[PDB]
């Protein structure tokens, strides 16, 4: 009739926290920002997605 | 004038393991979601049954 599932454990959630320091602060809040034909580009991880 | 004996052997199969997968764990896994969308395309699963 039907098949049984073989019931794989409990969620487990990952370690992957770190430090919290992030550059998103002082890239979203600036006086002045980069032009449409030339932006900024900046590569940010080793913290958390805020 | 005189007698030899003779002897050939000869190989035949009979038969092989017989296999049987359920369609559902098969092709969408363990989605619920896929079984339901797959319920209503039809009896194919109980064909290959
Ligand atoms: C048919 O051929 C076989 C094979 O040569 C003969 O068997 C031999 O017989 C002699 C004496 O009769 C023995 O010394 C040999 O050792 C035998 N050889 C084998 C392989 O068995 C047999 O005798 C022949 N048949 C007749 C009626 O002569
Ligand atoms: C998570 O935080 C705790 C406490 O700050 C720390 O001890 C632990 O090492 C952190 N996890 C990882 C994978 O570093
Ligand atoms: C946001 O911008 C203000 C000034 O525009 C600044 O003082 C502040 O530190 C920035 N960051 C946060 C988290 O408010």
């Amino acid at each position: 009739t039907s098949n049984f599932r073989v019931q794989p454990t409990e969620s487990i959630v990952r370690f992957p926290n770190i430090t919290n320091l992030c550059p998103f602060d002082e890239v979203f809040n600036a006086t002045r920002f980069a032009s449409v034909y030339a932006w900024n580009r900046k590569r940010i991880s080793n913290c958390v997605a805020d | 004038t005189n007698f030899t004996i003779s002897v050939t052997t000869e190989i035949l199969p009979v038969s092989m393991t017989k296999t049987s997968v359920d369609c559902t764990m098969y092709i969408c896994g363990d989605s619920t979601e896929c079984s339901n969308l797959l319920l209503q395309y039809g009896s194919f699963c109980t064909q290959l049954k």
